């Protein structure tokens, strides 16, 4: 009991600091200024002049023109002070792609009794019940009655709107003039007709002010029985590999972290081979192995994620006129997992209390004595601090230019505490009783009044120590 | 930001116009000894 409690305790502490450093490094969270604003600019906008037909509450099933020629039209032609400018914070990228899942004839069998009324509506997702003929008016493939299974896309398996591997879809040009013309053609005709169950679209962004990539997916699940459900899944992904003098420190911390994980994995195998095995009913050997297993992950994920992201970002120019550039959806499928896995063990790892009792929090909440003592000091320190302020304001009021207004003497004295004295005109304004002020203020503020605070802290620590020792030795 | 792939082709007086033979402004391939100035935007080398 003289080595371990002094060995893996220290090792775990250093492990804690090491992980918290690159937790800070990872903790960018620029989304609140780069994904919240991006989402508001793309999901908080009025389709009409002023109404409730926004992205929050979809307009209507027959509002194809009212919806596509709206905030969506403000994504291909974002005109501000065909264009990419909404709030001077984001730009365009890739090529737009909208999927119109039309549930055409095949919803239910049509008997000879009452098929003449209705037999083809927007039913649940299926294969032989989806779009099989023109979903309304379409001369050719405007309402394309083809299954896009070979489109290199995986179904989202949506709960509110079931997602399949097939469905009518089309892309837009490098601008919105052609996109608007196609939308108008499909509105005069019928492609997103009443049989359409849900509409899906995916998009990317550049946002050159804060260099990153944005992946956004928009889904409007207009139920056949009425209404429409909005869904917006938007998330960023950046690549900052090596340009700075701080990210190299993060890389070094990651290397140190990998060495620590190697140390803990080369240490755990011996506890099962040499030490008696199949003994995990301790709840402590349980965390030791699961933490290591999770830590092995996100190491072979981060490298793979970085490599894949770099490879994908390399080909970011050939998509100006390319047909489809919405293949990055596979990337986020990993990026969020590493965003989740990293927080599925950083708590778990910090959830280790073998070194000190968990239920002994009675000495971390009875420290209110320290808080009470710290309050009977602020009312014994501000009395002396305000008397000096008054004296300075009365003696040096008219001359110094710093002890001019009472609200300024306070800040001047605080700056004096921070070692920002001037003393060029404090003494000039009054040869005697002026330096006396400064000397006594320094002697009573740094020697006799500062140290009572440290004494209070010292006594709080000693009392906590003594109480804990008495409790644990009773 | 907006970095890319460093050019490596040959050019002429003014810029790119290889007409007859070797360009007047050759690439002068980097040596493997002496590089890595470590500027601000990226880590550079002795090629150019």
């Amino acid at each position: 009991y003289l080595k371990s409690v002094l060995r893996e305790l220290v090792t775990y502490l250093l492990f804690l600091i090491v992980l918290c450093i690159l937790t800070y490094g990872m903790m960018s969270s620029n989304v609140y200024y780069y994904t919240r604003m991006m989402s508001q600019l793309f999901l908080d906008t009025p389709v009409s002049k002023t109404e409730k037909t926004n992205f929050k509450t979809l307009s209507s099933m027959e509002d194809f023109w009212k919806f596509t020629e709206g905030s969506l039209l403000d994504g291909l032609y974002w005109k501000m002070q065909n264009r990419s400018f909404i709030f001077y914070e984001n730009l365009l990228l890739g090529v737009p792609r909208i999927r119109q899942l039309r549930v055409r004839n095949g919803s239910c069998s049509i008997p000879q009794d009452l098929r003449d009324e209705i037999k083809e509506c927007y039913d649940v997702y299926s294969v032989s019940s989806e779009d099989r003929a023109p979903f309304g008016p379409r001369n050719g493939t405007a309402w394309i009655y083809t299954s896009e299974k070979d489109l290199n896309g995986s179904s989202h398996w949506g709960i509110i709107a079931t997602y399949s591997g097939a469905g009518y879809y089309l892309d837009l040009s490098r601008t919105r003039e052609e996109t608007a013309a196609q939308v108008a053609s499909l509105k005069k005709n019928v492609w997103l007709d009443r049989g359409t169950r849900a509409t899906f679209i995916d998009f990317s962004v550049y946002n050159a002010n804060i260099n990153l990539f944005c992946v956004v997916r928009l889904l409007v699940e207009f139920p056949a029985t009425g209404g429409v459900i909005p869904s917006w899944q938007f998330q960023p992904l950046k690549l900052i590999r090596y340009v700075t003098t701080f990210d190299f420190f993060l890389a070094a911390c990651e290397i140190i972290f990998c060495f620590f994980i190697f140390y803990y994995v080369v240490e755990e195998i011996l506890e099962i081979r040499i030490h008696k095995l199949h003994y995990f009913r301790s709840f402590w050997n349980c965390l030791d192995v699961v933490i290591v297993v999770l830590s092995v992950v996100a190491i072979g994920i981060n490298i793979y994620r970085t490599s894949n992201v770099e490879v994908l970002l390399q080909f970011l120019e050939d998509q100006n006129t390319f047909p489809n550039f919405e293949h990055l959806a596979y990337w986020q499928i990993q990026f969020n997992n590493i965003a989740a896995v990293t927080v599925f063990f950083v708590w778990i790892k910090l959830f280790k209390f073998i070194n000190f009792n968990r239920t002994m929090s009675q000495l971390s909440t009875t420290m209110s004595r320290c808080a009470k003592d710290l309050f009977g000091f602020a009312i014994m320190f501000f009395i002396i601090f305000l008397a000096y302020a008054q004296l300075a304001y009365l003696v040096f009021g008219t001359q110094v230019d710093d002890f001019s207004t009472f609200q300024e003497c306070i800040f001047t004295q605080f700056r004096i505490i921070l070692g920002d004295i001037n003393f060029a005109e404090i003494e000039e304004a009054n040869r005697v009783l002026g330096p006396i002020y400064f000397t006594t203020f320094v002697f009573f503020m740094f020697f006799i009044l500062l140290n009572m605070f440290l004494a209070i802290i010292n006594d709080t620590y000693s009392e906590v120590k003594s109480d804990l020792a008495q409790q644990k030795a009773e | 930001s907006a970095a890319g792939g460093f050019s490596t082709s040959d050019y002429d007086v003014g810029w790119e116009s290889p007409h007859n033979g070797s360009g007047t402004w050759a690439y002068s391939a980097p040596d493997l000894l002496g590089a890595w100035s470590w500027g601000s935007c990226a880590v550079y080398d002795s090629g150019g």
